[PDB]
């Protein structure tokens, strides 16, 4: 599951451009760990878990 | 969020989700080899209880 | 410096631009959605599921066709041809009814960035969710964003 949200992240990394920002839907109920280990992964700068 | 980033700074947004992407396709290496394991383990820890 | 030299090249993931048979990227764009819905197709079925893929593509249908064969999806909705405002969820229903009759598993709607229906509305991925929703189906929305 981390591995699919890194491959999105990376693919959204993968561009140029001012005045943009990008948000990633993460899946995951209860837990956090996916939104902190995809933040991690792929430098985010704010994640909301 | 995306109200806040649009509004409050002057960015374009751009929402990704992945949806049903998070649960399907075949499991990465580490998923395959502890998965198997595991399963492995559930047989003995099953056959060893009391 | 009197007589400008200007030549032109379609950078393009839409494919929106005449007399060209395809832009640069509008293939590669195709592949990133082609990516995302084999993940969604991979997983073994379930007995009331739906998939929603909200596709970009601003001025052309050209993704969301391509999509549609690419993946076998259900229904498509393209600005070229758009659905009646009146009857669009209820032709939605039966179209993805009848190949669940027939087998189908995994019901995939494809919705273009700018799909609308024959009164110029736009068709939300959210409406179309709302649509297989009330047809007993758990829906799942899978917008590729800026992947594409």
């Amino acid at each position: 599951s981390l591995d699919r949200i890194c491959r999105a992240i990376d693919y959204i990394d993968a561009t140029a451009s001012h005045s943009r920002a990008f948000i990633v839907e993460v899946m995951g109920r209860h837990c956090g760990w996916l939104g902190l280990l995809a933040g991690l992964a792929t430098s985010a700068d704010y994640i909301l878990i | 969020v995306k109200d806040v980033l649009v509004n409050r700074l002057g960015l374009d947004t751009r929402v990704t989700t992945l949806g049903h992407v998070q649960r399907g396709g075949t499991a990465v290496a580490f998923d395959r080899i502890y998965a198997t394991l595991q399963g492995v383990e559930a047989v003995n820890a099953v056959l060893e209880c009391d | 410096h009197r007589n400008l030299t200007i030549v032109g090249l379609v950078g393009s993931i839409d494919n929106d631009m005449c007399g060209t048979d395809s832009t640069i990227g509008a293939y590669s764009s195709l592949e990133r959605i082609i990516e995302l819905v084999d993940y969604i197709d991979a997983t073994a079925a379930s007995h009331s599921r739906a998939f929603v893929v909200e596709v970009m593509g601003r001025h052309c249908g050209w993704l969301g066709l391509m999509s549609g064969i690419a993946t076998g999806a259900d229904y498509i909705f393209i600005p070229e041809r758009p659905p009646s405002e009146s009857n669009w969820k209820d032709d939605l229903k039966k179209v993805c009814l009848r190949h669940r009759e027939k087998g189908r598993r995994k019901t995939t709607v494809i919705v273009a960035e700018g799909a609308i229906d024959d009164q110029l509305n736009p068709i939300t991925s959210e409406e179309v969710k709302d649509v297989l929703v009330e047809i007993g189906l758990d829906t799942r929305i899978t917008r590729l964003g800026h992947v594409q």
